[PDB]
RNA sequence: UGAGGUAGUAGGUUGUAU
DNA sequence: ATACAACCTACTACCT
């Protein structure tokens, strides 16, 4: 009833899964050794059994490697005996798969025999193969695609699935923790239009309606500016940060969302003041900038045996990331990484197209580890104590250096 | 610390009513739904044009194998996939000259040249079409890799050998729109890899180990353009509408406009799936605006329903919009006039440009795909690229993105999206892959968007896919 | 709903134009590939279709 | 343009309020 | 018309 399917066992294996699986889907019954995941220690007699008590043909996949394999070569043999047992002139078929193997080099045992020839087309064969079956009467049942897909699923499709196990992911999101108690607008009207340059203060601030909006005191900005000098303390707006990021203001002085904005803007203000204040080498990109460190600047290069300047042929590579502060979902710092080459050890390379094509040859040969583990080093060398890092703001705000972790319930297993 | 919920991956659908995750290998096991009984192949260019394509037609059928069978399947032949004949003899072969193609390639002006060319292109399969009483299925246009290289739209010409968009591409698939010609167009490096090498004596394009590959696309790409279905969704549900807009700029006119195309997807009542366009590009005359205007968007959404009674009886009971732009008050207003009180209009928003990564601690390999972040009853995260168990490897090539979906307007599950978003994935028709990041609704608009605003003179476009893809 | 018009000229117009349209918008429309449009015609129309 | 992915280079719009 | 934030598209370049 069974219909033994012989080859190579590591060689020939693509297409014995094709024909075995395209066979049981047609209602045959296949035996072939590797529709079986759990062989046991004493198969060759299992082997041995099936071909002389089930099989009633045997299907012999005819390549270079299973011309003269041992195993293959034995149940040749044994099929053979039973052939002879059976007075069954057609119970060895050769199925021709490999071009390479000459029809002048088969082995003793088939070189009689008339072959089928897979190797112009799978198809022709198959259809080779189901008409030789239905012409000499081969036992078969109905077809069934169901017993294909059961039998895929189960031995193909196995070990390569998701299972119920925790994981834990680093992300690259700077939760904040701290925050000014309040947002002070001062009322220093004209000022000299107000410093007009604004972001080349002390401080990150920026100009509203007729008040200059800032976390910092008054007297802070006499340096650059004078005239707050005599400015009194009368002449602000005081408002709470913690009730802005509630989403409790309300009326027609301010909308909410426009306070929100001008958190991020001072945000990202006073992260670009303290990045500057690490006195790292600044990259301007088309639409961001990024911090990246000098060839000189460590020693040697490797903060936490992570590595962050390295050469790849003859330019200097060096990591670099990106900030920008975000108020959605929760306050947080969106951390993207980057890489840039220099042809000396402290120089650039004006051009860019050679930028982004060693940029993109040096990113195939990275991977997850890598990026995490240089983005966590290059994170915590910026850290002003044991566990966060500050940006000025007398007041200041400080972020954690450890970014916030998620839990998966599923994962995999290499 | 925040958790995460996962996605179960979708199955599609395969012939004999048998289910599977990947595409390629449903296809191998069992076959695709359609019974076509044969290819007949129309093929254009120089006779060495032809020469590698009947080259490459007869290395198709015989099995073709890649580096690892686990990471990326094998190809059995054409024929044992697909259980239909496309051979190198039903070729048709219309000569294009060399000194023809030479004559408009070196031109000073690229709009002029690559007009000439595609012209030259499509004289011959018109007058085929019409004039020859032999039936093509489809027209591959073998295209020398100097015509791809020197009509792009801000291709130079080197000054030694010196409406419609400047693009090959675009511009030869928007004329032949009215003659209604599903056409392949290849690169002759592209299935002569190995005649092409570089100054180091290598092959520019290395195909060696991803052969099989290969010859699952483009077979994949020529079966579906000759009027077969590989697969189709097994778990969508009965009721439901999914809509996908996209905007375009058109720079064929004085006047700036953003040309909104969509696509449709749904169930008819013979449980086959509906994948269509909708074309017509409601325009918008200001510049720098994607927004519909309520006029345009009440046409948008009647001619969606309309589409819909026609093809089933009755009124869709859920309408999604998926758009990588955010509806504002008037269009959704708008919108909302022309659904009846059964029909539910839920407009969610599809994004990319969100800047969050999650690193495996202890690996070197990537998250889990279907992984998803929800950030609140209308936001979440998911991971449509990342580590496939079943093929052993990662979509993505370094770390992937995820996707910021996010119910804009409407009422729904947001579970319910994010599984429907990630069962939409699994639809690509031009590409024979494991699911992809973006919806195949998204994808095909814009497919069809970056050919409707290539030339003006585009009345009523067909609203199959393989004029377009 | 065409064929009972009193001239001949818009009745045939109007339903060889019927005819006419779903094939169109099958060719255009539909992802089927049809070699021969097989267009079965019944006796009434036949017959009040001749100038 | 076999097809996806990852980046980079440019431009534009919108709410405010100088 | 300047400054900013929050969204938008067009056009390449490299890997497998
Ligand atoms: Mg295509």
């Amino acid at each position: 009833n069974k219909i033994f399917i012989s080859h190579a066992t590591p060689d020939d294996n693509d297409f014995t899964r094709w024909l075995a699986l395209k066979l049981i889907g047609l209602g045959y019954e296949v035996w072939c050794d590797i529709l079986f995941l759990d062989k046991g220690v004493d198969f060759w007699s299992n082997i041995e059994k099936v071909i002389r008590e089930d099989t009633c043909k045997f299907l012999l996949v005819s390549s270079s490697y299973s011309n003269q394999r041992e195993g293959v070569l034995k149940e040749l043999a044994v099929a053979a005996k039973v052939k002879k047992q059976l007075k069954d002139d057609k119970f060895i078929i050769p199925l021709a798969i490999d071009e390479q193997l000459s029809y002048d080099d088969i082995n003793i045992d088939i070189v009689r025999l008339n072959a089928i020839d897979f190797k112009m087309s799978w198809a022709r064969g198959l259809k080779d193969i189901l008409e030789a079956f239905e012409k000499q009467k081969v036992p078969k049942e109905v077809a069934d695609a169901s017993k294909s897909n059961l039998l895929y699923q189960q031995i193909f499709l196995h070990d390569k699935s998701v299972i119920e196990k925790e994981e834990i992911y680093d992300s690259n999101w700077l939760s904040i923790l701290s925050f000014p108690e309040e947002l002070r607008f001062h009322e220093y009207n004209w000022m000299l239009p107000k410093r007009f340059d604004v972001r080349e203060l002390t401080f990150p601030a920026v100009r509203y309606k007729n008040y200059l909006c800032t976390f910092a005191w008054a007297y802070d900005f006499t340096y650059h500016l004078p005239k707050t000098e005599t400015y009194h303390k009368s002449k602000t707006i005081r408002i709470p940060t913690e009730e802005i990021l509630s989403g409790s203001y309300d009326s027609n002085f301010i909308r909410n969302a426009e306070c929100k904005r001008l958190i991020v803007q001072l945000l990202n203000k006073a992260f670009e003041l303290r990045m500057k204040d690490k006195e790292v080498q600044e990259y301007e990109m088309s639409n961001k900038t990024a911090y990246w460190l000098e060839k000189g600047k460590l020693e040697k290069d490797k903060f936490e045996k992570t590595m962050l300047v390295g050469k790849q042929k003859d330019k200097n590579w060096h990591f670099a990331i990106s900030g920008a502060s975000k108020l959605y979902p929760f306050p947080v710092l969106m951390i993207s990484s980057h890489i840039f080459f220099t042809a000396d050890g402290k120089k650039l390379i004006d051009s860019s197209s050679v930028q982004h094509s060693s940029r993109r040859r040096q990113g195939k040969n990275w991977w997850n580890n890598t990026w995490r583990t240089k983005l966590l080093a290059f994170i915590k060398y910026l850290s002003d104590d044991d566990t966060s890092f500050y940006l000025e703001m007398e007041e200041k705000v400080f972020v954690s250096n450890e970014p916030v972790k998620f839990k998966g319930n599923v994962s995999y297993n290499i | 610390m925040k958790e995460l919920i996962y996605i179960e991956e979708p199955k599609i659908l395969f012939a004999h009513g048998q289910k599977c995750t990947d595409a390629r290998d449903g296809l191998a096991l069992f076959g695709p739904l359609n019974n076509l009984y044969g290819i007949k192949s129309g093929v254009i260019g120089t006779k060495q044009g032809l020469k590698i394509f009947r080259d490459y037609l007869d290395h198709i059928q015989k099995p073709i194998y890649n580096s690892n069978s686990i990471t990326r399947p094998m190809f059995p032949g054409f024929e044992a996939v697909f259980d239909c004949k496309w051979e190198s003899t039903g070729i048709t072969f219309k000569e294009v000259t060399n000194e023809d193609i030479g004559k408009f390639l070196y031109n000073s002006s690229t709009h002029k040249r690559t007009y000439d060319l595609v012209s030259l292109f499509i004289d011959k399969i018109i007058s085929a079409n019409k004039n020859e009483d032999e039936n093509v299925d489809v027209w591959f246009v073998i295209v020398p890799d100097e015509i791809y290289k020197y009509c792009r739209p801000n291709s130079v010409l080197p000054k030694e050998m010196v409406n419609y968009d400047a693009q090959f591409h675009d511009q030869f698939k928007a004329r032949l729109l009215k003659h209604t010609i599903p056409t392949q167009i290849f690169r002759e490096s592209t299935l002569a890899w190995r005649d092409f090498k570089n100054a180091f004596g290598l092959p520019i394009r290395d195909f060696s180990k991803i052969e099989g590959h290969l010859a699952w696309t483009i077979s994949t790409a020529a079966f579906y353009k000759a009027g077969g279905k590989p697969w189709k969704l097994s778990d969508v549900r009965n009721g439901v509408c999914y809509l996908g807009l996209v905007y375009k700029k058109v720079e064929k006119s004085k006047n700036p406009r953003n040309a909104c195309c969509a696509a449709q997807m749904f169930l008819d009542n013979g449980d086959g799936t509906v994948f269509k366009g909708e074309v017509g590009p409601w325009y918008n005359p200001k510049n720098g605006q994607y927004h519909l205007e309520p006029k345009e968007a009440k046409a948008l959404l009647s001619q969606s329903l309309q589409s819909y009674k026609e093809q089933i009886g009755e009124y869709p009971k859920e309408v999604f919009i998926h758009a990588k732009t955010r509806f504002n008050h008037q269009e959704w207003d708008a919108f909302l006039e022309v659904t009846p009180k059964e029909t539910n209009l839920v407009g969610v928003t599809i994004s990319k440009t969100k800047p969050l990564k999650l690193y495996k601690t202890e690996g070197d390999y990537t998250i889990l795909r279907g992984n998803a972040y929800v950030v609140n009853e209308r936001s979440a995260f998911l991971w449509t690229v990342g580590y496939v168990p079943k093929i052993q490897t990662a979509l993505s090539m370094e770390v992937p993105n995820p996707l910021f979906i996010e119910i804009n307007k409407g009422e729904a599950d947001i579970k319910q999206v994010l599984k429907d978003i990630l069962s939409l994935t699994k639809l690509n028709y031009n590409a024979c892959i494991f699911a992809d990041g973006e919806p195949v609704t998204l994808r095909f608009a814009d497919k069809i968007g970056e050919i409707l605003t290539a030339s003006t003179d585009i009345k009523t476009p067909p609203l199959a896919f393989k004029y377009y893809i």
